């Protein structure tokens, strides 16, 4: 680990990945099938 | 069909835009967002919501992550 390492920024990656919008829709679809 | 549902594939492509060690944290955030925005409250639905999110790296073959650990549901 160093000042010039890859240094992942998870919140920035999340927004860049559209807040995982398709995963959110998939999660929602699975959730309402419960029971 | 042997190909996955198109929506699942779109999700896996989005997950691949993140580093492995960010995937579980961001999926927890995504699950919380769905749960609140959609008003999911029925216990089995809430449990299945968070479980689905935690399994998505494995559903997607994100081998470097596996299944995300359980965290208490809000
Ligand atoms: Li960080």
């Amino acid at each position: 680990a160093g000042p010039f390492g890859p240094r992942p920024k998870c919140p920035s990656q999340f927004v860049s990945a559209h807040r995982l919008s398709a995963c959110q829709k998939w999660i929602h679809k699975q959730a309402t099938s419960a029971g | 069909p042997e190909q996955r549902p198109p929506l699942l594939r779109l999700c896996c492509t989005q997950l691949h835009q993140q580093n492995p060690q960010c995937t579980c944290s961001t999926l927890r955030r995504a699950a919380m967002a769905v749960r609140t925005r959609q008003g999911i409250s029925a216990s089995s639905q809430v449990q299945r919501l968070f479980e689905t999110a935690r399994h998505l790296p494995k559903t997607c073959n994100f081998a470097g992550v596996g299944v995300c650990p359980f965290q208490a549901v809000p």
